[PDB]
DNA sequence: CCCTGGAGAATCCCGGTGCCGAGGCCGCTCAATTGGTCGTAGACAGCTCTAGCACCGCTTAAACGCACGTACGCGCTGTCCCCCGCGTTTTAACCGCCAAGGGGATTACTCCCTAGTCTCCAGGCACGTGTCAGATATATACATCCTGTGCA
DNA sequence: GCACAGGATGTATATATCTGACACGTGCCTGGAGACTAGGGAGTAATCCCCTTGGCGGTTAAAACGCGGGGGACAGCGCGTACGTGCGTTTAAGCGGTGCTAGAGCTGTCTACGACCAATTGAGCGGCCTCGGCACCGGGATTCTCCAGGGC
């Protein structure tokens, strides 16, 4: 009598591979031994991150009229947010141009 | 017996090529002698990463430059590129 | 009397157009000899896989854009509308390079 | 066949359609995804490592974690996202 | 028992025989409900049995429906010519030139739809596809058809990608490589037989699975001109310096990336390289000549040649070596014509003019192998020089009858410079390999 | 405590301008200078009581003070 | 009497502070603003002296350092006055 | 019985310890296994560029007439070296102070 | 007794009286170099970690380390370091 | 409008002090030696797709060269105001000393958490496949820019 | 010298076709979960002692403040130059092809050589204690600078 494998992103409530965390930890070379419940934390930090991201994503992609997300709207997302300019300030996304931005001293007058 | 050369490589990097890139970056009025530094400029940012990337390609004994060298270059300079791998 | 443009409005037509747009700036061709002819003096016979090139031109491209968006800011310190190689420099000094 | 990679594309995809039920994502952008996951994955797991053997010990444990996400994320980022990472190491410690 | 005579609808004189029965064999080829290939190669031109065919279908049957017919561009004007002058009631519609062009015949003659016969190049095909897959296809020709012998590329695809009732390819070359290409051409044709890529077992089972949907006749049927060929393979050694850069090549700054590309110039003439050249002077005496074996042995064969008949014609693949041999020529005080990629239509038709007066006092005249339009009436010339030879037999044997046209009387000669114990050898084997399977499929 | 930062006086933000190398210095410039010594010593100090807090101590150490530096990318020789 | 030009003064200094090498702020200053700092974040904290010294010497380090990219930008500016917005725009150009 | 134990870094022919650079590359979780050649090849390398550093820091301190190096002498040896300068560009040396170096525009006219 | 140190304050001393047989150092500056020693190894274990990873690789060799060698160093001084590492372990190989 | 001539700052040669680096000892723990094993990487072999080198063809968009006018960069000038150099008074850093106790560092003990192994099974991945989101094109509709003209 | 009309231009907006990637379904296989055992890492308590903090007093340098003045910042003006704008022309990019062959990735095997683990052990290295040379502090004599006034 086997109980039914239940998976322990189920077991957290989490969305992301928590079996998969673990195993790239240990084959990661980071430290001989990993506790339980740091794959499951380092989970939870990554789709808060990714779920911030997204949310602030399709937020652009509403603005820009379209119901896909393209790197264009993430790279508008990821810039106009303090926090995740802080995070990636030193990261170049593919295809995903810049901010309009014109100095005031340009505009005619 | 008959030759006859074209024109450097970096002259490929043509003048309204870096005005559509200074345009981007924001900028109005260029000075006629902008075309040449930048030209200097990028010389010597893809000896750097071209540099980095042939030793990776070296290591892993091959002779092929691939995307992940170049993204693993671009790492070690500091200049993380997403969306290649 | 033909109809002209002041000097200065198109160029500020053209800086919005390239600050939507995402495209490249840059042609393959010259781009992919450059990195051909750079390459060769590291090593000789070296292949390049298209993604390898594609992704040099992207990093490139981001590059020259951050540094003339500090030039730009550079020269407005200076009281001017123009870019320099003074001004190019000056940027380039600051950041450490 | 083709070789079998390992990509975060499905549980992004889930994530974007918990979030935005009506939405969906080019292959580019999923790349980007994927890469951002790694990137910040490999950041946090370096951090850890180097705390612990900072201070001497063999174990990762959700400690280090959440000391690593302290220091990368910068503030907001990191209160909200040690809030979640506690209620899911709560949530796997009380029940499971 | 069938279309035996010219047609009555036929303008400017009758066909021949051998033509209307190719026309007779289209004819019933309809009724017959299958599309098969038109291979009878050049003989009085399959041009006039197309529009034949086209003609036939319009007047005798009531399907004046979309037909169109896919030539390149150098062939367009010609195709134009013929449709207004022997079969002038079809009312055929050329769609050339750039988007202003194109949307304005759209609009103003495609769309109002009065037309029957579209007289299109590939580009434009591949263009307009979209506004031509509108239009229901009741007969679709592909003049050239050698073009699609390869699947999986744009026109390949495009051109079955429409809804076409009839199909016809012409060709005289179908076989130029192997069999996976003539499948290619056969599954265009019916791709509900030939969904599968895949002397008594072979050869008769090809011939007759080839022949229901495949015909092509030899251009001897009439004869009473057109002398041989001669051909003669000459052996030549390397020089000093073509072996000691082979040697350094095949043990290996230059930069040598493709092998066989690199030993096969340096076979010809070690100029192409870097570093391999005399002093920066640039001295252009004895020193294109003596590093080559082909140099010398065409420094030899030349005098003789003027001496005799004369009007040599050269052909080699690569510009370069046609750069040197010009160098050579204008050193040697031969007055001389240049055929090539880069040399624009003007020039070329001009040239091909001049070289083919009667009375004319230039006597090299330099092609390139497959810079042909498929045209040029070279007929004037005798000696037919092959610097270096194709991996196609059919390319060379193209090039080699393009001294055989209908103009030429004289007996020609043809002469392939092959280095002993090289690349060039097994060059040789693979277009002999090549030729013999291209024999024993189609002539036999 | 408070009013501690006005103890940078600016008799020594001149000293740090004249080893810069600057030989006329606005007079608005100490207020500036407060404030970003401010910024990065907040930063810093964040850091390293962070480091601290996981270590389980009361007492900041130079260690934990070069580790900081180190993960802002601004390592310092002299101290461990 | 005796009296120096305008800059003579500061030429002088300039050479003496760049021929030094010790620290150039009060050290109980700079230790109670460190405490002050660290108010923020938790209460009681203690600290070595070895923590200060070194805190010092990161924070003169890097003001020598910003110190010399401001007077760049003045000079680009052609003048010999340093400014706030020469601070602000070299923090901008750094990334701060 | 055994011979006399002969020392790794006396093989080599160097002075940094070659057997605790091997207990550091295997206590550093850097990788899982360690080859023989990479600790002599590590400390050969440690080896050049301390000597290097310190001839020019010893040149300098005769510079200033003294037998002691200190951290000025370090300063300016790594300053006025470009390959060590680039190498600890992002370095901050304890009382290392700063290169002479003033403007020219700044000079008496 | 309190715990022992490890540092590199023996063979730093050694290779000074080896290069200027007359000149000593101070506590300071042998507290830089070791830090500077210590750094150094980091920088080049780490990237030669890395490619280890990179190339699927599960052994740190002598490959990996010139390869980071000539990743982090530049130049000429990447040249000396490879020719010397080479010598050192030619002579290695030879004597053993 | 460069040439003396003083003040003031810095530099150089001497002498007394102290304190810290260099040297010499003691004990310990960690690297070197020897023995055994395994498992990883070097080597090989078969397949499948990409890249390089020499060409050809066509299309057309982009670079190029040019001429002209107009903002603009740059130099010169005047004004004022604010920063600097210096002297006086005040304030707290600094140095030394002392006292008290919190807490960092260490040791012993025991538990409980993780590595490792085996077995079973279902989630994740490659492969097909259809349909709709978006790119493109065209055709109005409106927002902007520039110039002329009219007027106070 | 200023404010409005209009004309040309560019840009946004709405809608129709069409296509190529995305989202979903399917089969299966490989990595994850369930159960168990073993061992050492880490939590816990107790101790020591060292390093931190608090406080006090006396010196003296450093900071605060005020004054007087000259140099630098800044606004203004004028100009001769260099760059933006539009146009006709040339060129090379872009796309679509040929013909071959090696390189690289993946899969699937094999084998041997190098790296890990264990016990033993003595030599190396770290801590400790002491003493003389170097650095420093203090002082006097000398050079070098910078600024003011005038006859060059
Ligand atoms: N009036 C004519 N009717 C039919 N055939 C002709 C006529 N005049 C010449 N020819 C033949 O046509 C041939 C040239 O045409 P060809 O090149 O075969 O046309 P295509 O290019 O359509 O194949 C010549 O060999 C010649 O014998």
């Amino acid at each position: 009598t086997r109980a039914k494998a239940k998976t322990r992103s189920s077991r957290a409530g989490l969305q992301f591979p928590v079996g998969r965390v673990h195993r790239l930890l240990r084959k990661g070379n980071y430290a001989e031994r990993v506790g339980a419940g740091a794959p499951v934390y380092l989970a939870a930090v990554l789709e808060y991150l990714t779920a911030e991201i997204l949310e602030l994503a399709g937020n652009a992609a509403r603005d820009n009229k379209k119901t896909r997300i393209i790197p264009r709207h993430l790279q508008l997302a990821v810039r106009n947010d303090e926090e995740l300019n802080k995070l990636l300030g030193r990261v170049t996304i593919a295809q995903g141009g810049v901010l309009p931005n014109i100095q005031s001293v340009l505009l005619p007058k | 017996r008959h030759r006859k050369v074209l024109r450097d490589n970096i002259q490929g990097i043509t003048k309204p090529a870096i005005r559509r890139l200074a345009r981007r970056g924001g900028v109005k009025r260029i000075s006629g002698l902008i075309y040449e530094e930048t030209r200097g400029v990028l010389k010597v940012f893809l000896e750097n990463v071209i540099r980095d990337a042939v030793t990776y390609t070296e290591h892993a004994k091959r002779k092929t430059v691939t995307a992940m060298d170049v993204v693993y270059a671009l790492k070690r300079q500091g200049r993380t590129l997403y969306g290649f791998g | 009397k033909p109809h002209r443009y002041r000097p200065g409005t198109v160029a500020l037509r053209e800086i919005r157009r390239y600050q939507k747009s995402t495209e490249l700036l840059i042609r393959k061709l010259p781009f992919q000899r450059l990195v051909r002819e750079i390459a060769q003096d590291f090593k000789t016979d070296l292949r390049f896989q298209s993604s390898a090139v594609m992704a040099l031109q992207e990093a490139s491209e981001a590059y020259l854009v951050g540094l003339f968006e500090d030039t730009n800011l550079c020269a407005i310190h200076a009281k001017r509308v123009t870019i320099m190689p003074k001004d190019i420099q000056l940027a380039r000094r600051i950041r450490g390079e | 066949r083709k070789t079998r990679k390992e990509s975060y594309a499905i549980y992004v995809y889930k994530v974007l359609k918990q979030v935005h039920p009506d939405t969906g994502i080019s292959s580019k952008a999923m790349s980007i995804m994927n890469s951002f996951v790694n990137d910040v994955f490999e950041r946090i797991a370096g951090e850890a490592s180097r705390l612990a053997h900072y201070n001497k010990r063999s174990t990762i444990t959700s400690r280090e974690i959440q000391t690593a996400v302290r220091l990368l994320l910068p503030g907001e980022l990191a209160k909200h996202a040690v809030s979640e990472g506690t209620k899911a190491v709560t949530k796997y410690t009380s029940a499971k | 028992t069938r279309f035996e005579d010219s047609p009555s609808y036929v303008k400017w004189g009758k066909l021949r025989d051998y033509q209307v029965r190719g026309l007779n064999w289209l004819i019933s080829l309809y009724e017959n409900g299958i599309n098969g290939i038109l291979a009878d190669e050049m003989g009085l031109g399959k041009t006039l049995q197309t529009i034949s065919l086209l003609g036939y279908m319009k007047h005798y049957r009531n399907i004046p429906g979309p037909h169109m017919v896919l030539v390149p561009k150098s062939t367009l004007h010609n195709w134009m010519s013929e449709f207004k002058r022997w079969v002038p009631t079809l009312r055929s519609v050329c769609l050339i030139g750039d988007k202003e062009q194109r949307a304005a015949f759209v609009r103003d003659v495609l769309l109002p739809g009065e037309w029957d016969v579209c007289v299109t190049s590939y580009e434009m095909l591949i263009k307009e596809k979209s506004v031509f897959k509108k239009f229901n296809w009741r007969y679709l020709v592909i003049d050239e058809a050698h073009r699609i012998k390869n699947e999986k590329s744009k026109l390949s695809e495009i051109v079955r990608e429409f809804k076409t009732t009839n199909r016809l390819l012409l060709t005289g070359t179908p076989l130029q490589n192997n069999l996976h290409e003539l499948w290619s051409l056969l599954n265009f044709l019916l791709p509900d037989v030939f969904n599968s890529a895949d002397d008594q077992k072979l050869v008769e089972r090809l011939h007759m699975v080839l022949r229901p949907f495949l015909l092509r006749r030899i251009k001897a049927d009439v004869e009473k001109s057109l002398p041989p060929k001669k051909e003669v393979k000459i052996y030549v050694g390397l020089s000093k310096m073509q072996r000691e850069w082979y040697t350094r090549i095949l043990m290996k700054k230059m930069r040598l990336l493709n092998i066989l590309m690199q030993l096969r110039k340096c076979c010809n003439h070690p100029y192409l390289f870097d570093g391999a050249e005399p002093g920066p002077p640039y001295t252009t005496d004895m020193h294109l000549v003596t590093n080559s074996g082909k140099m010398v042995v065409l420094d030899k064969l030349l005098p003789k040649l003027k001496e005799q008949g004369s009007r040599v014609l050269i052909f080699s693949q690569m510009t370069r070596v046609l750069d040197i041999l010009e160098d050579y020529c204008m050193w040697r005080n031969y007055e001389y014509c240049r055929l090539d990629g880069q040399t624009p239509h003007d020039e070329r038709q001009d040239s091909i003019n001049a070289y083919n007066e009667p009375n004319s006092t230039k006597f090299v005249f330099m092609l390139s192998t497959r810079a042909g339009g498929l045209g040029i009436n070279l007929a004037t010339a005798d000696v037919v020089i092959l610097y270096d030879s194709d991996w196609n037999p059919q390319v060379d044997l193209q090039a080699m009858d393009r001294a055989h046209r209908i103009g030429q009387t004289k007996t020609v000669r043809v002469f392939r410079f092959i280095t002993d114990n090289t690349v060039e050898e097994r060059i040789v084997e693979r277009a002999e390999m090549k030729l013999r399977l291209d024999s024993i499929v189609i002539q036999q």
